[PDB]
């Protein structure tokens, strides 16, 4: 019924690991990137 | 006469020490009147949280009266010689300097020292000055340019000394006690932290002499003696956005960590600022300016007026640039600005070096037009490199200067570095920090 199954599953595995690592790296780079907003303060100072 | 020979024709500066520490320094000509003051390594950067603005404080009272002579008497006294008073105080550096007839050198001397050693820090005259620098705050406080380069200072060296204005705070300039500007002068105005440098038709000799009559009161402990090494000011990656739609036009400052006196790139950085130049609206030149940012500024209409500059320190300093356009153009002005930051660490040219070397050759020189040009270099040098340095020796330096070192050094101190950035008024065009960030490389 599904002569692919052994090769879908070796798939499956590298598709795991190359997910969790990429999944990772960017996750870090969209905090890298948005630091500058997250930790951004703000102040009003109005006139006299 | 060549511009070399004319180079290693100019009198040398003499200098020499006096036993208390102090120097005196002096480049002598035929010239009837003079130029003499003192300039004093002291300023806000060695002031704190509590005497912010003492330095400045008492520059407003370096000039009504000592205890030999009220202020009337020492007012009248330099009034009617025809000499004339000022002085300055920065961030690291202050200096108190008077104009003349060389006629005069050595009385003026007398009076320098005077202002110097016995300043009257008359109580009444304290509280007439605190409403006084009151007012200069909210004057200056229109003056988008200052209030811009003052906001660079105070993110770029945020939480450190150099983050602080000269003028300081509006809380120590309502609170400072004569007993804080005493100790303020005591502190810093000390002999072996200051220099008297003059320049025109005066005698070294004579000059030297009247120093040591009227600059004594040596010291005898050596903390008394010993030039205290300030703590060094840490650089931030960083924007501070100060925003009124309501203002007319924008102003914009970027820059990076500059290097700092004693460094040999700075002659380096110097050429590089001659490359992009400097604008304004009212260069007939118009076009064809050969500065590719000022042309693009005409063709496009990218802003009133953009300026680079390199202002240097004892450890640290600013390399940057500054704008001022309307509200809608920003966005271009920045992009081409960073353009050519990124053009020079990059694709320098022959060519560009060999102009803008020239550039800087006679914007040295001119910086020695005059008396008081050329003892404001003399005090500064000695104070900064602990020596003068010729025309001839930076001219030698100026023409070592080619394409490659300028890519070299540029690329050094600019490229894909973090900026500090600071924009006032109608800044709602200019990008955020991380697309700035980003036109600091490739490109
Ligand atoms: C389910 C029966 C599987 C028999 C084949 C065993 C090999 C499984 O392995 C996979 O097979 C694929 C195709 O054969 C290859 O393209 C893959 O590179 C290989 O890893």
């Amino acid at each position: 019924a599904e002569p692919e199954h052994d090769q879908r599953k070796r798939m499956g595995l590298k598709m795991l690991l190359i997910s969790a690592l990429l999944t990772s790296l960017l996750y870090y780079m969209k905090r890298h990137k948005w630091s500058v907003l997250k930790s951004r303060k703000m102040a009003y100072r109005p006139p006299k | 006469a060549t511009y070399a020979q004319t180079l290693q024709n100019i009198p040398e500066t003499n200098v020499t020490t006096l036993d208390n520490g102090l120097r005196v320094a002096s480049e002598e000509s035929s010239q009837p009147t003079c130029t003499v003051g003192v300039w004093i390594g002291a300023g806000s950067r060695y002031e704190n949280e509590k005497n912010n603005g003492a330095g400045y404080f008492v520059e407003h009272l370096a000039f009504k009266g000592t205890k030999k002579r009220p202020c009337a008497a020492f007012e009248k006294e330099v009034e009617s010689m025809g000499a004339h008073f000022n002085g300055y105080t920065s961030r690291e550096q202050t200096a108190f300097y008077i104009k003349a007839l060389s006629k005069d050198m050595p009385k003026v001397v007398e009076l320098l020292a005077d202002v110097v050693q016995n300043c009257a820090l008359e109580e009444s005259q304290i509280e007439k000055e605190r409403g006084v620098i009151l007012q200069e705050l909210k004057e200056m406080d229109n003056d988008m340019t200052n209030v811009t380069f003052d906001y660079l200072h105070a993110t770029a060296f945020q939480g450190t000394a150099l983050a602080r204005t000269v003028e300081g705070t509006t809380e120590n300039i309502k609170h400072l006690t004569r007993a804080d500007l005493a100790s303020y002068i005591d502190t810093h105005f000390k002999a072996p932290r200051m220099v008297l440098a003059a320049a025109g038709g005066i005698s070294h000799k004579e000059l030297v002499d009247a120093a040591r009559q009227h600059f004594s009161g040596v010291s005898f402990t050596y903390k008394e003696d010993a030039v205290p090494i300030l703590p060094r000011c840490r650089f931030t990656g960083s924007e501070i956005r100060a925003r009124d739609d309501a203002l007319p036009v924008a102003h914009v400052a970027l820059a990076v960590e500059g290097p700092g006196w004693a460094d040999p790139d700075n002659v380096v950085l110097h050429v590089a600022n001659a490359i992009i130049g400097r604008y304004d609206r009212t260069f007939g030149g118009g076009k064809h300016l050969s500065s590719r940012l000022a042309a693009l500024a005409v063709e496009h209409k990218l802003c009133h007026s953009f300026q680079t500059f390199n202002t240097s320190y004892s450890d640290t300093g600013l390399f940057g640039f500054h704008f001022v356009a309307d509200p809608l153009s920003i966005d271009d002005m920045m992009f081409c600005a960073q353009g050519e930051w990124m053009r020079l660490c990059t694709s320098t040219t022959e060519s560009e070096v060999k102009r803008a070397k020239n550039h800087l050759r006679s914007a040295m020189v001119a910086q020695l037009d005059g008396t008081t040009p050329v003892c404001e270099t003399i005090g500064s040098h000695l104070l900064n490199y602990g020596r003068r340095i010729s025309l001839e020796e930076w001219d030698s330096r100026i023409s070592a200067v080619d394409a490659r070192m300028v890519r070299d050094v540029c690329s050094k101190y600019i490229y894909d570095k973090c900026p500090a950035l600071a924009a006032v008024g109608p800044i709602e065009q200019l990008l955020d920090y991380n697309r700035i960030r980003s036109g600091m490389y490739w490109i």
